[PDB]
RNA sequence: AUCCUUAUGCACGGGAAAUACGCAUAUCAGUGAGGAUUCGUCCGAGAUUGUGUUUUUGCUGGUUGAAAUUAUAAA
């Protein structure tokens, strides 16, 4: 529904702000609570929905970016994914 | 605000006050009287005032009626803030890169309290410069 | 696929009860492997072992939907209660396979400084957690910035890991300042790092 | 809390102690001298006679713990078997100063009055250090933390690796 | 919780009156499976087939055999003079879906839908629950849609 | 100079005999301080007997408890000082009027007795 | 800003295990317990003299 | 003085699936303990518990 | 003496914004009248802004534009003021004018739920008697309840400790525990009252009501009993959710 | 009223049977410290509680302990079992008198 | 020994009266103010002998400071 | 002279707690504080305000490190 994916932006948001302080493991771990919860919940219904799709898009790239900010003023060219997908406890984010 | 803190008259004072603050830190507020940033500035300062006064101390600088401290800041001179302590500079790293004085509004209290409380710190351990808890990196 | 697999197997579990009873047994967790993390409620939830007590446990979906009312925190699992339904996703492989798509771990470790501190192979090490670091120091008569900085820290600890892969020429493009007495260079004022 | 003397006792201890999960298998840096079972004589000789598994009952206080304290009993015996580990035979001399100070039929230790065992435990104590000083060539002064690191664990002492001392001295430098 | 649902348990029996929800629920001694019945003709009675709630959100499916929706309909223009046919316009549909899939908006149809509504309005009293045509979306399903 | 209406007054020793039973009885539990509380406890039946305040004022605001003790035949005392009351009863407030309530199985019943007694005496 | 008297640890048989301030307490255990059993009595003894 | 979580009320049961690696160093000890002579028995009883 | 003056005005200014936000009367006595009149100007001038404000804020906040990480924050205790204050107006409004279903209205609903009860053949839920079966169990699925909350965190606040340390004491004397809700149930008809705390859904909000701890523990077995009762006795139809 | 001048003190240094059980209710306990290990390699062990899965246990659970089965050994202290405040206390005492009370 | 807080002060002269019987009045301020506070006690600091080891008895000074027991 | 009750004071001893515990040129308070209620009534002692500490005051001990270090003098 629309709503719902309001819902789930406003929660990525949330993640997002209340960031400077919190732990980039800590916004990571957010993150994927959020997207889980999204997708544990409806499934089937996010691979129809393009705009939801567009949302997580755009939501994990504001996560990744969050991460950036903090490690450098200056934006990166790119990380590799490594430090965002790899699990916690090779050391990692583990965004999933 | 206007009757909660004090101001200054001449450079000459400024200049008095920082030295004769031997045990607080001292914050100056160079700043245009009726411009909007300074003014929020001042307000905020207002509130964290009280608080930190045992340790630090507000003042207002009017830069146009008070232009003896051009060398400063090399006549950039927007509406900023400046620290001190055993008449020394005292330089605050947030992003921004401007080291020397923070040129821009901060709206949490608390957060504003807590650079002053920082900037105190380094200052009784004799360090010139601190690096801020917090980041900014928005409000150049 | 869920609701028809629920479907399914509660049928075979129904079945396989019905044999036992014909055969006079409890039926045997053991054969219900295969058909285990499957349905809705799980097959896990039958053997679990506090099934008798939640059995009393009654108007609970609606309970835990009314959390929004009385736990501020607020819960992306509402819906379901793990206890009366189960697992109800596993992600388990999906941790495996990013793991391989990132060239294993001795791949993502050649990222990291792991080498750096200078072990044969990894099996008996362990982390430190940084929110266990954060508990530990957060019982101290601490002013506020104090504990800005103590949070800050988990970071001054994952920007150092992931140091030799986020301080190079095509992650960050500009000066190669010598950081003093040292022959690293950095790739920015990545000042963590 | 299961104290194993041995370092490497906890992984099958562990493995055997699931079913109760509720205890605690610690190892320890204590040379703890229950390796001195077998100085002990009584024991020793049931150890002896035995023709089959036997799960055999002693109280190792055996008089003690009505006079003094459950702690004090440990140390006690601590120092009693540090000794008989040190050198048996002396230990037992000791015990067996004088005969009038029998053991008894259901005992492992020579009942004594209180002055007694005082003086007994400060020679057993005696016994410790000396040996000790002719064993590892040091001069009997130390500290009283040194000493009583001594007797209670006999452990390996901070003795850092040459190349953790060099490591230190790099550290300092 | 429970105080929430006993309230809106007295609301859903006035949306479905005594006996629908009675239909609804089977008999005491033996209650329903969800959705079911016991028969296809107690089913095909009132225009009500499936109904639910969910807190506050409630699903009443209605069926209607033309004619019957046709009086609806008038009884609804009766009550309410629909000349400029502002009707299609003030009412809600799913602008999630595409253009071509949401609730063709065929006037007859909506109208329908509207009498519906304003049906199930009075049913209810306004005092413990407002039930507004804002909140409210009702699919119409035809001929046309 | 303490108040006419106020009567009985008790004597020094009296007034202090009643003051450590007072005491005790506050200690036990068995009293009960305060104009309303007295008018309670002899409404109940309770009080052994009432100590009120001479120097009270307004007296007025006791000399209902007197005519209710008359009335239930509680004996009753004043003594003069409110401080020294207030203090016997464990408050550093001045108070005025007091009970000391019935319970046969007191530690203190045979000294209340007396208190009651040496009360009944003054009355006439 | 005296030094008049000292002020020791109040050593008794559940401190006993636990105090090493005062030396010998696992050296000469049975001393130790002397001593520290003593120093309870002469406390109780203390008690009993005052009241006396 | 946000104070600490008593510590029995730390979370218990319906964890996660046991992993691997971990299941493998059990597996070993239970290899070691039955290869390491016969108990005689309850080394492979003990292997089939696990 | 003027600077004294002005800071004591100040002052003034800042306590009746500060009361307009609680929503209490700024009925200062000895203030003279033409100053009150403009304070009371202000306060009305910081109304139309600060509400219209923190509206568009929350507008902002729902498209996800961009706004500041604690503007955000403040327009949250900013907006929850005032839907404290439309409440308790609400509830003011609902005060003066009576309960706004008319008599028939009850008599009618009230009338279709005793009748549906009836055709039910309902056995009206009992109170909790003084040895009830399934007591004990359902006791301990209500301290379960409660405590799940706590089953994450690390460290606790306060209120937290305090309301873990009575779950304990249910669980730990539990008979007493019992005593004490059955009691409750009898009797307390008065409470401790209830802090509204506000949610961050952002795109629509609210609320969340704390309890004090001790009558958590009975509502919670409340909520229990009730709920596993009506299941037991079929209450609820089918249909609802 | 103030903040207090910022100072950096570290006069305390004490402990003492007393002393130690009031610090013990605020120190991060031995299994809460075992907790905020975390294994390397592995997939650290979680558990999922229905309001937040997130949870992870960690290196608390013994590896062949993880292996199997859960732990009350990881149930260790008395020394931070959340008591009452003294008002809470008064609280239920007077619940308790109470109910006593109706009893009779 | 007074229990009961022995015995009021209108100007204190009954107080005195009453302690009479027990006879002994000053010795116990000469007492009280070094304990009440200490600010006497500072004062006199700002020492005392003992009959120690080795008196002779020709030596004759014994001082107290806390860092050390200095002797003269 | 023997035994007990209460309060207190001094202490042995044993516990629990410090989220508690104070202080006040304050305002009020048994001439009613604050609360109960089955509604008839019942309990009856602090409350308000301000404020000082409050993951703790005072002291001891160890290991350590820190780098922990050895008088004079004649042939």
């Amino acid at each position: 529904s629309e709503e719902e994916i309001k819902k789930f932006d406003s929660r990525i948001r949330g993640i997002l702000m209340a960031s400077g302080s919190t732990t980039f493991t800590k916004v990571a771990a957010k993150w994927n609570t959020s997207l889980i919860s999204l997708f544990t919940y409806f499934r089937e219904a996010i691979v129809a929905t393009e705009p939801l799709l567009d949302i997580l898009v755009k939501g994990e790239t504001r996560i990744q970016n969050r991460v950036k900010l903090g490690l450098n003023s200056k934006m990166p060219t790119r990380f590799p994914p490594a430090v965002f997908y790899t699990p916690k406890e090779l050391g990692g984010l583990g965004m999933i | 605000a206007s009757v909660l803190l004090p101001q200054l008259r001449t450079g000459w004072h400024v200049d008095q006050a920082i030295v004769t603050e031997t045990k607080r830190l001292v914050v100056i507020r160079f700043g245009r009287k009726n411009d909007r940033q300074c003014m929020i500035m001042d307000e905020l300062l207002s509130s964290i005032a009280e608080r930190v006064r045992n340790f630090a101390v507000i003042y207002l600088c009017d830069i146009d009626e008070v232009s003896d401290f051009d060398e400063m800041y090399e006549l950039t001179d927007p509406m900023t803030v400046m620290f001190f302590y055993h008449n020394k500079h005292m330089m605050c790293d947030f992003g921004t890169g401007n080291n020397n004085k923070l040129n821009f509004i901060v709206d949490d209290k608390q957060e504003m309290i807590d650079i002053l409380e920082t900037i105190f710190r380094g200052a009784r351990k004799n360090k010139g410069l601190v690096v801020s808890p917090y980041d900014y990196n928005h409000k150049r | 696929n869920e609701f028809l697999d629920s479907q399914r197997v509660w049928a075979e579990y129904a079945t396989k009860r019905q044999e036992a009873i014909q055969q006079n047994r409890r039926l045997a967790f053991e054969e219900l492997e295969g058909s285990w993390d499957r349905g809705i409620p799980r097959i896990s939830t039958l053997f679990q072992r506090d099934r008798h007590t939640l059995a009393y446990d009654r108007g609970h979906r609606i309970r835990r939907e009314f959390k929004q009312y009385s736990l501020e925190r607020n819960s992306p699992f509402w819906w379901t209660n793990s206890h009366h339904d189960g697992k109800l996703w596993n992600l388990n492989a999906y941790r495996t396979d990013v793991i391989q798509a990132l060239g294993g771990i001795e791949t993502i470790l050649e990222h990291t400084l792991f080498k750096g501190t200078g072990f044969n192979s990894w099996e008996g090490l362990f982390w430190e957690k940084a929110s266990g670091f954060e508990d530990s120091m957060q019982f101290k008569k601490l002013t506020h910035a104090q504990r800005t900085g103590l949070s800050q820290i988990p970071n001054r600890r994952f920007t150092l890991w992931w140091s030799p892969t986020i301080n190079r020429a095509n992650v960050y493009v500009g000066f190669l300042v010598q950081l003093d007495l040292t022959g690293i260079f950095l790739h920015g004022k990545i000042p963590t790092l | 809390q299961i104290i194993v003397t041995r370092k490497a006792m906890l992984d099958p201890l562990e493995v055997h102690m699931l079913d109760f999960p509720n205890i605690a298998i610690r190892p320890t840096e204590l040379r703890l001298p229950f390796s001195a079972a077998m100085s002990i004589d009584k024991l020793s000789d049931v150890v002896m006679k035995a023709t089959e598994p036997q799960m055999v009952l002693f109280n190792i206080y055996d008089d003690w713990l009505d006079r003094i304290s459950s702690y004090t009993a440990f140390s006690r015996l601590t120092l009693l078997l540090r000794a008989l580990k040190t050198n048996e035979e002396s230990a037992k001399m000791i015990l067996l100063s004088d005969p009038t100070i029998t053991i008894k039929s259901y005992h492992l230790w020579p009942s004594f009055t209180d002055e007694q065992w005082i003086t007994i435990e400060s020679q057993m104590r005696d016994l410790i250090l000396t040996e000790y000083g002719r064993k590892y060539n040091v001069n009997i002064s130390a500290l009283t933390q040194t000493e009583i690191k001594d007797i209670i664990l006999g452990q390996n002492i901070k003795a850092p690796s040459v190349k953790r001392q060099k490591m230190a001295e790099l550290e300092a430098a | 919780s429970f105080i929430f649902q006993y309230y809106g348990l007295v609301i859903d029996l006035l949306l479905l009156g005594q006996e629908r929800a009675t239909d609804l629920a089977g008999p005491a001694n033996n209650p329903n499976e969800f959705m079911q019945f016991k028969s296809k003709e107690v089913e095909k009675a009132h225009p009500i087939r499936l109904y639910t709630r969910y807190l506050d959100r409630i699903y009443m499916l209605f069926h209607f055999e033309e004619d019957e929706g046709e009086e609806l309909t008038d009884e609804y223009l009766a009550e309410n003079p629909d000349p400029n046919f502002e009707n299609s316009i003030g009412y809600n549909n799913r602008k999630c879906w595409p253009k071509d899939s949401r609730m063709r908006l065929i006037r007859q149809d909506v109208n329908l839908g509207r009498a519906v509504f304003w049906e199930i309005q009075s049913r209810v009293p306004t005092s413990l629950t407002s039930i507004k045509w804002e909140n409210a979306f009702v699919s119409v399903y035809s001929k046309n849609n | 100079a303490p108040n006419p209406k106020a009567f009985p007054l008790a004597d020094a020793a009296l007034t202090q005999q009643i003051l450590d039973v007072v005491q005790q009885a506050a200690n036990l539990r068995q009293l009960k301080k305060g104009a309303n509380e007295a008018t309670k406890t002899l409404n109940r039946g309770i009080s052994e007997f009432i100590i009120m305040a001479a120097d009270c004022e307004p007296i007025e605001i006791l000399l209902h408890l007197p005519l209710l003790c008359e009335d239930k035949n509680v004996p009753y005392v004043f003594v003069p000082s409110r401080v020294a009351l207030g203090r016997a009863c464990g408050v550093s407030r001045p108070v005025i009027a007091a009970s000391i309530t019935t319970n046969d199985a007191s530690a203190i019943k045979t000294q209340i007795y007396a208190v009651k007694d040496k009360i009944e005496t003054l009355l006439i | 800003l005296g030094l008049l008297p000292k002020p020791e640890p109040k050593v008794k048989l559940s401190n006993m295990m636990s105090v090493f301030e005062n030396d010998q307490n696992i050296t000469d255990p049975t001393a130790w317990e002397k001593v520290v059993k003593d120093q309870v009595d002469l406390r109780k003894r203390k008690h009993l003299e005052e009241n006396e | 003085l946000s104070y600490l979580k008593d510590l029995e009320n730390d979370r218990v049961n319906s964890l996660s699936d046991a992993t691997l690696e971990d299941l493998q160093k059990m597996r070993t000890i239970l290899k070691s303990y039955r290869k390491a002579d016969p108990t005689n028995p309850q080394g492979w009883i003990a292997s089939a518990r696990l | 003496i003027r600077q004294k003056k002005a800071r004591t005005i100040l002052q003034h200014l800042s306590e009746a914004w500060r009361c307009w936000k609680a929503n209490i009367p700024w009925d200062v006595p000895g203030m003279p009248a033409p100053i009150k009149k403009i304070i009371e100007r202000y306060i009305k001038s910081k109304a139309d802004a600060w509400v219209s404000a923190a509206h568009y804020n929350r507008e902002r906040i729902k498209r996800g534009a961009h706004v500041e990480k604690t503007m955000v924050k403040k327009n949250l205790g900013r907006l929850t003021r005032l839907w404290i204050k439309n409440e308790q107006e609400r509830q003011r409004q609902i005060q003066k004018n009576g309960p706004e279903i008319t008599p028939e209205e009850a008599t009618t609903i009230f009338s279709v739920m005793v009748e549906w009860l009836e055709s039910r053949s309902f056995s009206p839920i009992p109170f909790p008697p003084l040895t009830y079966k399934n007591d004990t169990k359902i006791l301990v699925l209500a301290l379960e309840d409660l405590k799940d909350v706590y089953a994450s965190k690390v460290r606790l606040n306060a209120s937290e400790r305090e309301e873990l340390a009575l779950i304990e004491e249910a669980y730990d004397n539990p008979h007493d525990t019992l005593n004490r809700i059955k009691k409750y149930l009898l009797t307390q008809r008065v409470f401790k009252p209830v802090d509204i705390t506000m949610m961050e859904n952002y795109q629509n909000i609210s609320p969340v009501y704390s309890v004090d701890p001790l009558e958590k523990i009975t509502d919670a077995y409340l909520d229990q009993y009730l709920w596993y009762e009506a299941d037991q006795r079929k209450l609820f139809p089918n249909w609802i959710k | 009223k103030a903040l207090p001048i910022p100072e950096d003190q570290p006069k305390k240094k004490r402990a003492g049977r007393k002393f130690r059980k009031y610090k013990e209710k605020f120190r991060l306990s031995h299994v809460r410290q075992l907790q905020n290990r975390m294994e390397f390699g592995k997939q650290e062990q979680t558990v999922l509680d229905s309001y937040g899965e997130e949870v992870g246990l960690g290196m608390s659970n013994t590896s062949l302990q993880q292996a199997v089965g859960a732990t009350s050994g990881s149930r260790r202290s008395a020394g931070n079992q959340a008591k009452l405040t003294k008002v809470m206390k008064h609280r239920i005492s007077e619940a308790n008198q109470q109910a006593d009370e109706f009893l009779i | 020994q007074y229990k009961f807080r022995e015995t009021t002060h209108s100007k204190r002269e009954l107080d005195s009266g009453d302690d009479q019987p027990q006879s002994s009045e000053a010795k116990r301020t000469k007492f009280s103010n070094p304990a009440i506070p200490p600010v006497i006690d500072l004062e006199k600091i700002k020492k005392l002998m003992t009959v120690t080891k080795v008196s002779l008895p020709e030596g004759s000074f014994k001082r107290v400071k806390p860092q050390y027991d200095e002797i003269h």
